[PDB]
């Protein structure tokens, strides 16, 4: 898999930049670089980020469900909340996989939507919380203050509350967004119930192949030949029993 | 990297004196000549005078009798004093650096920003900021306009910046209009994508320097 | 003592034209003239010294010529950011003097305005006044007419218009027509409308709001 | 309730009302918490009691 200047988080969260990695090939030995240019545009951090990385060591291919509810769903929220950050080729946009939920007619009724894949493969559902800077900002997006977000699965149930506080300006925005993830088993369900500040997803990943892979970080770029050995420094050819390369 | 910036009251009762101070950063005021220049309304420029801590000064003969120019090496302050101000002396004032000699003679590359001194017996009055909400209902293709009206202010100098300098493209901050009351009223407008109305907020920083008012107001549909 | 007469104090040319501005002197200045570009609401920026010496950072297209009593600033391919007042200066003898300045404007393709109406702010309404605003955005022929219809009742009074200067990128204009009324505040009336008339519009564009 | 609101850590704490062993004449206890507030970082305290 080549990741050029996109973080794993960006490739999975669909950062407008490097959306060239949406049609994931069926093969993936992670080639990521330290400090990628395009990562989590809208300031934020990924919960248990390295755990996801470790699972990816086993996984080798994925399948976007493209079934998680949808943007058409507009019963209680507006599916039009793109941000001035996350620029798509210089055009303000947002992570395609998750959705910027926002109040509709000065009213944000709690949504108890829920989904059970019932598919044959496991899922990598992703979602987020927006931590605004002002209560005024919170009301502008979600007129309900002191909101709650409930994630209800068969194994993990976590209720999360947004920390309203102004922080440092990043990409023109001091608000932050936490990104959470869970592995939904086939026939396992996930119930989302949010007062407000909810960034619900629209896509998820079916685990097509869980072979053997690694996340080797290599600032090197591809160069085209093919061996039985690979290192972030390069690829070995002769077959001796021991190695002091990497 | 030489920086010049002027400080001025904005208002000077007629028949009194005008005091202006140009603060300099990035150069010792001890080692340069400094220039005061005047611009009334949109009319041309008028060179007021030249000064140097260790060099005799030359002032424009029209204003000589009234002009005195001093220097404060402690706080690097260039001073301008106009005795018996008339109505004509209402103008923008600029300070500038007289460079050392070159083979091109004396040159002025470094200018201030200018301070507008109006000459009136009227009283400093602060603005009133009121928003111009967007009619999101309007189809207006994919664009939509926001505003911050600023009314009832008497010292003309009024500055308007959107989202603390973040908004700069599409902003039209109109010129002042003198109302029958004798007070000025500005309108500042911003054309915006209709899409970014929901997720991004919009604010105006309006800083009437003579009244020391800095009303920042939000524009919410 | 020494006057500086410029010409023409008003120019207008489409992008790419050559432009030339003459500056004459009461006395001989040899080569002690300097040219400045004052943009809207900004300090002058020194373009040329020694009457021919371009300052660093000034584009190749500016060029100054002349000696003695007559001098000429010339722009090879006039660009949109060149909209400005251009001044001329004797650093020959004191007192230093400037020209009256020449305003270089830019001819452009005709542009139709985009109209917007802004209803009065409730906070202002509480203060006891009310203002409606037509915004005409980005049009080239500066000439346009805006009418104020109050339930189809034109009212010339209680209206002030203000105009932007030319944009540096577009070389276009904008108008704000402010109707300031407070007789019953803006009660006694259901609808308000701008009748905007401009060349880029086949038939006049009215916009209107009936809030109050 | 006791709410500690910082830029990085937000913990709401509730006191456990219960008689314990007498120490220094008092069976009430007091938990002591700490955090490193960065320069320009804030801490909001909101306490019921
Ligand atoms: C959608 O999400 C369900 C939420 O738990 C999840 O649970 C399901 O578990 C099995 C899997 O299908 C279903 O068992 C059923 O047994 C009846 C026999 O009477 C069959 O006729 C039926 O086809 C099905 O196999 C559970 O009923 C079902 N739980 C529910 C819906 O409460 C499933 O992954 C999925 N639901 C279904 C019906 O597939
Ligand atoms: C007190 O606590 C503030 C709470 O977050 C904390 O945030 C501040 O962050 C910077 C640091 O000063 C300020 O940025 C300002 O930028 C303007 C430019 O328009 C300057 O004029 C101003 O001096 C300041 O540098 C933030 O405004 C400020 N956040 C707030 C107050 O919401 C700061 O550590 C501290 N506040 C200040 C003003 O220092
Ligand atoms: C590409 C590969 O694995 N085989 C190479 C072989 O072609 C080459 O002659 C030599 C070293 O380059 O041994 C090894």
């Amino acid at each position: 898999l080549i990741l050029r200047d996109c973080s794993v988080a960006g490739w999975l969260l669909g950062n407008p930049m490097c959306d060239e990695f949406i049609n994931v090939p069926e093969w993936s030995y992670i080639v990521e670089k330290a400090n990628p240019v395009n990562d989590l545009c809208y300031p934020g951090d990924f919960n248990d980020y390295e755990e996801l990385k470790h699972l990816l060591s086993r996984i080798n291919h994925f399948e976007k469900i493209q079934i998680i509810p949808k943007s058409s769903w507009s019963s209680h929220e507006a599916s039009l909340g793109v941000s001035s950050a996350c620029p798509y080729q210089g055009k303000s946009s947002f992570f395609r996989n998750v959705v910027w939920l926002i109040k509709k007619n000065s009213t944000y009724p709690t949504i108890k939507r829920s989904y059970n894949n019932t598919n044959q493969e496991d899922l990598l559902v992703l979602w987020g919380i927006h931590h605004p800077n002002d209560a005024a900002e919170q009301t502008k997006l979600y007129q309900n203050p002191t909101t709650y977000i409930s994630v209800g699965t068969s194994t993990l149930n976590q209720r999360l509350v947004p920390r309203i506080a102004t922080r440092s300006k990043v990409n023109g925005q001091s608000g932050r967004m936490e990104f959470f993830w869970t592995i939904l088993k086939p026939n396992d369900a996930i119930n989302f119930e949010s007062n407000g500040n909810f960034i619900a997803p629209e896509y998820a990943y079916k685990i097509v192949k869980k072979g053997d892979s690694t996340i080797m970080k290599s600032e090197l770029e591809y160069g085209n030949c093919n061996t039985t050995c690979q290192t972030p420094k390069g690829a070995i050819n002769t077959s001796l029993p021991f190695q002091n390369i990497h | 990297q030489v920086q010049l910036q002027e400080s001025g009251p904005g208002l000077v009762k007629p028949s009194e004196t005008l005091s202006l101070t140009c603060s300099v950063s990035g150069a010792s005021i001890s080692s340069y000549y400094w220039i005061w220049i005047r611009q009334p309304a949109g009319k041309g420029l008028e060179w007021i005078g030249r000064f140097y801590t260790s060099g005799s000064p030359n002032y424009n003969p029209s204003l000589r009798s009234r002009v005195t120019m001093s220097v404060d090496t402690s706080k690097n302050q260039f001073s301008l004093k106009l005795t018996s101000v008339t109505a004509a002396d209402t103008a923008v004032y600029y300070c500038a650096r007289e460079e050392h000699i070159t083979f091109g003679g004396v040159i002025v590359r470094y200018w201030g920003q200018g301070t507008l001194v109006t000459v009136s017996s009227a009283s400093t009055k602060g603005p009133s900021v009121f928003p111009l909400a967007p009619s999101s209902k309007s189809t207006s293709g994919g664009t939509a306009a926001l505003g911050c009206l600023v009314k009832d202010y008497f010292p003309e100098p009024v500055t308007v910046s959107w989202n603390s300098g973040a908004l700069t493209s599409g902003v039209h901050t109109f010129p002042a209009v003198l109302q029958s009351s004798g007070l000025y009223s500005l309108s500042s407008v911003v054309t915006v994508p209709s899409s970014s109305l929901g997720t991004q907020t919009y604010i105006c920083n309006v800083n009437h320097k003579p009244s020391n008012t800095k009303v920042d107001k939000r524009v919410e549909p | 003592d020494i006057q500086m007469t410029q010409s023409p104090a008003t120019l207008s040319a489409s992008v790419g034209d050559r432009v030339s501005i003459t500056c004459r002197a009461s006395q001989s200045i040899s080569s002690w003239l300097a040219w400045y570009q004052q943009k809207p609401g900004k300090a002058p920026k020194l373009l040329i010294y020694k009457a021919s010496s371009l300052e660093s950072g000034v584009p190749s297209r500016f060029s100054g010529s002349g000696s003695g009593s007559e001098f000429t600033l010339t722009i090879s391919s006039l660009q949109p950011d060149d909209f400005a007042i251009y001044y001329c200066q004797q650093y020959n003898s004191y007192p230093w003097t400037f020209g009256q300045g020449t305003k270089v404007e830019i001819k452009r393709t005709v542009a139709a305005p985009s109209v917007f109406i802004f209803p009065p702010s409730d906070e202002q309404l509480k203060s006891g006044t009310a203002s409606v605003v037509c915004l005409l955005n980005n049009f080239y022929p500066r000439e346009a007419k805006v009418q104020w219809k109050v339930d189809n009742a034109l009212q010339s009074g209680n209206s002030q218009e203000s105009v932007t200067e030319q944009d540096s990128k577009d070389s276009t204009y904008s108008l704000s027509s402010t109707l300031t009324l407070s007789k019953a505040d803006y009660e006694k009336h259901k609808v308000y409308a701008c009748e905007v008339t401009h060349q880029g519009l086949s038939s006049p564009v009215t916009k209107s709001f009936n809030r109050g």
